[PDB]
RNA sequence: UGAAAGCGGGGCCUCACGAUCCUUCUGACCUUUUGGGUUUUAAGCAGGAGGUGUCAGAAAAGUUACCACAGGGAUAACUGGC
RNA sequence: GAGAAAGAGAGUGGCGCGGACGCUACGCCGCGACGAGUAGGAGGGCCGCUGCGGUGAGCCUUGAAGCCUAGGGCGCGGGCCC
RNA sequence: CCACGCGUCCCCCGCGAGCGCACGGGGUCGGCGGCGAUGUCGGCUACCCACCCGACCCGUCUUGAAACACGGACCAAGGAGUCUAACACGUGCGCGAGUCGGGGGCUACGAAAGCCGCCGUGGCGCAAUGAAGGUGAAGGCCGGCGGCGCGCCGCCGGCCGAGGUGGGAUCCCGAGGCCUUCCAGUCCGCCGAGGGCGCACCACCGGCCCGUCUCGCCCGCCGCGCCGGGGAGGUGGAGCACGAG
RNA sequence: AAAUACCGGCACGAGACCGAUAGUCAACAAGUACCGUAAGGGAAAGUUGAAAAGAACUUUGAAGAGAGAGUUCAAGAGGGCGUGAAACCGUUAAGAGGUAAACGGGUGGGGUCCGCGCAGUCCGCCCGGAGGAUUCAACCCGGCGGCGCGGUCCGGCCGUGCCG
């Protein structure tokens, strides 16, 4: 025979995204084509994006946005979002951006219109720029989701800040034998 | 738009037919009749299609016109032509080569209009 | 027994939940149920108006909703007095009376 | 959906998903939360730490409506107000500034957490903290308590 | 237009309502692929099959 | 798209009239048949009645 | 303690020991005791102890030849096998 | 497709009316290596059954469902068409 | 001998054509011959029979079953991971610091569907922590007014104003050149030495809030008190550190 | 009083339910037949055909049962009768037969039918040879269509654009 393991034989990543949406497949029916033909690899990340799944592209919020735009160097840039550029309440100015997102909030589309700036999708990013030069590509806060403050070390085991599964936080609930000194033993 | 109306009418489309692992689409101006986005015949703004006529001879060839889009009786034009097998073809081929009008399928269009001649000169 | 991680929980299935068990497939029935005798009532007291007497303007409790203010149950007493109305006129020509209510401001 | 379901994949297969060694037996482990103590007592330390035994005073019959006084921070203090109102305050030359109601907006206690931008103001707050405060009295602006 | 809103003006007819923004805009992917944008900046297509 | 035809009301003896609407924007609302789908199957359950 | 460097928070090292609930004692001008205040009282918070030697910790005597049920050739009373 | 970072790039002066297939882009095509399997996990079913919303200007007394068959066949197979 | 000619400065000694054959990116013949109407021609498979090689009866529990292990005479129909609730994670969809009318109300299929918005009551989220009273999530610089053997700074007006280190997909600048006769020489793209601004994320150091301990000096007044507020250094938290529900 | 609850009763309407081993125990002379001393247990069991037109009459036997004749579209629907499978059985035909039968791989032989086989494909262009049409190009008139290559023709309409 041969003495292969086969046991990671196969790739596990996305081909295609798991949606039967029919604007994100024309979405990938022109990016399919801007990364096998040009030679950007942001043609490839954005591919990449378009395929994955809802908790993969986290909204950023528009405050992310004015900070990291507001690092110096990439003024009058191209902010490009796969996910979803949703406002931020605790911002007032907001400077002229020209930004590039699946779907922008309703109040976010009012604030950056009214601040003067332009909202792009990306059929008429690819038409303005096809191999994405003069963007900058931004994610959202990907650990931001509260499902990952589960997730790690176990409660109960030392030096471990792991939130644990409890119904309802309160007195009673999970705070006794493992937490105190005096009653039992603290991790 | 097209491809828009292509990504509805390509698996729960009426005029689809699946069978015998085989696929086909029964669409009124659809030259090869199968199932596709290059040949179908209601998502374009330009298609030809090639019908027999109602008269027992010749071909009604079918136009797709620019303005009227969501007009669909004033859409379609119909020329008639029943003439030599020759001819017919040249007529098709000028037709939609020299219109510039659509020419993904204009040897489509001649095999199409060549099938209905041969089984309109009569049978053996 | 329980599995990796997860959130421990107190079903309290361990009666016998099954024969009592009220299932809501008479809902819109019952919506059509009382708005018939709404429509009835309010069409046989015939210009009265239809939510029933005036009730007044009087402030939640607790320190949760002290702010709000609701329509209460009926007017005092002492707000009838004030007011001219006789306690047993005003429940005659539209008004809610409850004799419970103090006044303390 | 029974169609999509895993039962369907499953026939034919003689365990059903469930092995041949180890059966799909009743309740092996007891039922429920069993065994705290006993058998699934490393379950129990180590993903539920804390569980076992008592903590605290009993207090007997509680109210939350007594216990009531919600949050709202300086981050979002000019959330309440519309935003015409911070226009013209920042518009104005008189000095004149606005006084935001939180408990109108439903919050009794005002919280320090964010940047709070440089206008006069005054909020008229059932609580406050110090940072609240403070920040409030640094940008310029009054605290105005209100039962 | 009353009932459901414009892109502009909400809906008059609802309380809290406007039309669904779209994800992608100029839908026709051909008139976008077959523009002077794209094809200047594409590699040259290598369509020379190579058996074995 | 983002443009507004002009549809013509049809008089009851067929030829068309001489009054004009613009299209409503509702028409150019996006087509999601899975949103159709999916609001389709949902909703075809709520008419149901039980049956043991 | 030694003059001093230093050494020492038990025994030269390797064993000599015990969770939750409960009780008891110790501690602070501490918190709660419920509409307010004082005072006892109770509840807490933190640290020892009272103990589970089946020692990660049920509160527990037999008999059945009148016997039964679920199983086991995981396991005895026969032959057969090494 | 060609061993060699990158243009079969634009600019300024010294007769015959002709050309196959394709592209259900979830499509089609090209290279390589690979194929064991109980408990188990996953994927694909144009495998199958019963009923509902759509649809085939579907089928049917010029004979539907079912049942039988030394007949013609397809698919690795589930099964299916005659 | 896989060596080709000319013209010049130096030293030591870039387009020639035509055909044709083929050990050359996977088979063709531009080669043939027979038999065919009442007895023959083709059909692997499906009907019966023969021969050779192989060939123990299934399910099951088992370390091991053809077992002298148990179940099974044969057939037709029925026959076993369902539904409700709770939780967790993944995935699709709508809205997004919000979100949901589920309960109520208003208007054949339709007990559907729509609508409410001063019906968001309410849930969950947006804030943690403590047993509890409770408290409740950047700082720095300037000017003025050992204070002494608060150079720190207490208090007043202004200014900067929301960490850093390392690695980082992406992008940004561009030493140079990408020939069609040669030189200067513009415009459009492209490749790249070197250098940048650095998303998510991870590792680390700092910082902030609640408890707790230790050490200290200040500050406030309507009630100067067993009052209240402050700081510095660790440490306990399911926290913050520009939402993710 | 009202809002509220209702698997008994009177009278209704409906169903992404079941379709005679299902759905109630019960589609029928069902709480019936039957068992138990009793309390109580408790089934099986639907369908000719359109219409009985349910086979007059002859003939063998004592009769059940046949053979003819007849009704029917059909008795290949004949009073427990639609359709009528499997296990099992009778008979006919074919084939075989001493390692129980059966089986997998490989062919061989014999049947059964199928191929409507048994002088065997056609499709373009070209040359040559016999024909026949009211006949091709080019022009004219009318209509229909397609497109700055009208740089920059006149006018509307629209903007998920701007300014007055
Ligand atoms: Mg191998
Ligand atoms: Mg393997
Ligand atoms: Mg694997
Ligand atoms: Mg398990
Ligand atoms: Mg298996
Ligand atoms: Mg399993
Ligand atoms: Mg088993
Ligand atoms: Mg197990
Ligand atoms: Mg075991
Ligand atoms: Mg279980
Ligand atoms: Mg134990
Ligand atoms: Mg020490
Ligand atoms: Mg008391
Ligand atoms: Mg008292
Ligand atoms: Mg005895
Ligand atoms: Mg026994
Ligand atoms: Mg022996
Ligand atoms: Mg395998
Ligand atoms: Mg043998
Ligand atoms: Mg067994
Ligand atoms: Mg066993
Ligand atoms: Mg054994
Ligand atoms: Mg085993
Ligand atoms: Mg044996
Ligand atoms: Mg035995
Ligand atoms: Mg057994
Ligand atoms: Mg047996
Ligand atoms: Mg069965
Ligand atoms: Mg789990
Ligand atoms: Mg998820
Ligand atoms: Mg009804
Ligand atoms: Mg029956
Ligand atoms: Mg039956
Ligand atoms: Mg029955
Ligand atoms: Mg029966
Ligand atoms: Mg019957
Ligand atoms: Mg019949
Ligand atoms: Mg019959
Ligand atoms: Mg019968
Ligand atoms: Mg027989
Ligand atoms: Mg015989």
């Amino acid at each position: 025979g041969v003495d292969i393991r086969h046991n990671k034989d196969r790739k596990v990543r996305r081909k295609e995204p798991k949606s039967q949406d029919i604007y994100l497949r024309l979405l990938v029916k022109l990016y399919r084509f801007l990364a096998r033909r040009t030679n950007s690899t942001f043609n490839q990340v954005v591919l990449k994006r378009l395929f994955m799944s809802r908790t993969n592209r986290p909204p950023l919020s528009l405050s992310r946005m004015i900070r990291k735009m507001k690092l110096p160097g990439r003024e009058n840039k191209t902010a490009v979002v796969v996910g979803t550029v949703t406002d931020d309440v605790r911002v007032q100015e907001v400077p002229k951006l020209k930004v590039c997102a699946l779907r922008v909030t309703s109040r976010a589309r009012s604030r950056i219109l009214k601040a003067g700036g332009k909202i792009l999708t990306f059929d008429q990013l690819a038409l303005d720029s096809p191999k994405g030069r003069g963007t900058v590509l931004l994610s959202g806060p990907r650990k931001g989701r509260e499902v990952y403050r589960h997730f790690g070390k176990a409660p109960g085991t030392p030096h471990s800040h792991t939130k644990p599964y409890v119904r309802s936080k309160g007195r009673k609930f999970e705070r006794a034998r493992g937490r105190r000194a005096s009653r039992g033993y603290k991790n | 738009s097209a491809h828009l109306q292509w990504m509805v009418v390509r698996n729960c489309s009426s005029f689809l037919i699946k069978r015998n692992k085989q696929t086909y689409s029964t669409e009124p101006n659809n030259l090869k009749a199968r199932n596709s986005f290059r040949y179908n015949g209601l998502i374009h703004r330009k298609t030809v299609g090639v019908e027999p006529a109602a008269d027992g001879k010749g071909v009604v060839v079918v136009m797709k016109r620019r303005s009227g889009q969501r007009k669909p009786a004033t859409s379609y034009v119909r020329t008639t032509i029943n003439k030599n097998a020759r001819a017919t073809l040249s007529s098709i081929r000028h037709m939609i080569r020299k219109n510039k009008y659509h020419p993904d399928l204009r040897m489509a269009a001649i095999r199409r209009a060549s099938a209905i001649l041969r089984s309109q000169k009569p049978v053996m | 027994a329980p599995s990796r991680n997860g959130m421990i929980l107190k079903p309290h299935f361990h009666k016998d939940w099954q024969r009592r068990v009220a299932t809501w497939f008479n809902q819109p029935a019952r919506k059509i149920r009382r708005r018939k005798a709404r429509q009835a009532r309010a069409r046989r007291i015939a210009p009265r108006p239809a939510a029933g007497p005036i009730r007044p303007i009087v402030r939640c409790p607790t320190v949760r909703y002290h702010t709000k203010v609701r329509a209460g149950r009926g007017f005092s007493l002492e707000e009838l007095r004030v007011a001219g109305i006789h306690k047993k006129v005003a429940r005659t020509i539209g008004i809610s009376v409850d004799p419970r209510r103090r006044n303390k401001s | 959906p029974s169609r999509l379901r895993k039962t369907r994949k499953l026939r034919g297969h003689v365990s059903h998903g469930h092995g041949r060694i180890g059966k799909h037996r009743k309740h092996p482990g007891g039922r429920g939360n069993a065994g705290g103590m006993h058998h699934h007592r490393i379950n129990f330390d180590k993903y539920h730490p804390g569980y076992f035994g008592k903590v605290g005073m009993r207090h007997y019959h509680l109210k939350r409506n007594q216990s009531f006084c919600p949050t709202v921070n300086l981050d979002k203090l000019w959330t309440l107000v519309s935003e015409q109102t911070r226009v013209n305050a920042a518009k104005n030359k008189t000095g004149a500034a606005p006084i935001i109601d939180v408990v109108r907006s439903g919050y009794y206690k005002v919280l320090g957490k964010g940047k709070l931008p440089k206008q006069p103001v005054i909020v008229k707050a059932k609580f406050f903290s110090r940072r609240a405060e403070e920040k409030i009295k640094g940008v310029g602006g009054a605290c105005v308590l209100v039962a | 237009d009353d009932l459901y809103g414009t892109w502009r003006k909400a809906a008059s007819l609802k309380s809290n309502y406007n039309l669904p923004m779209h994800k992608m805009l100029n839908t026709d992917l051909s008139r976008i692929l077959k523009s002077p944008e794209i094809q200047r900046a594409l590699r040259a297509p290598r369509k020379k099959i190579h058996r074995r | 798209a983002c443009a507004r035809p002009l549809i013509s009301v049809y008089s009851e003896k067929g030829e068309s009239s001489g009054k004009n609407v613009t299209l409503p924007a509702v028409f150019k609302a996006p087509i999601r048949p899975d949103i159709v789908n999916f609001v389709h199957t949902n909703l075809r359950k709520n008419n149901r009645q039980p049956y043991a």
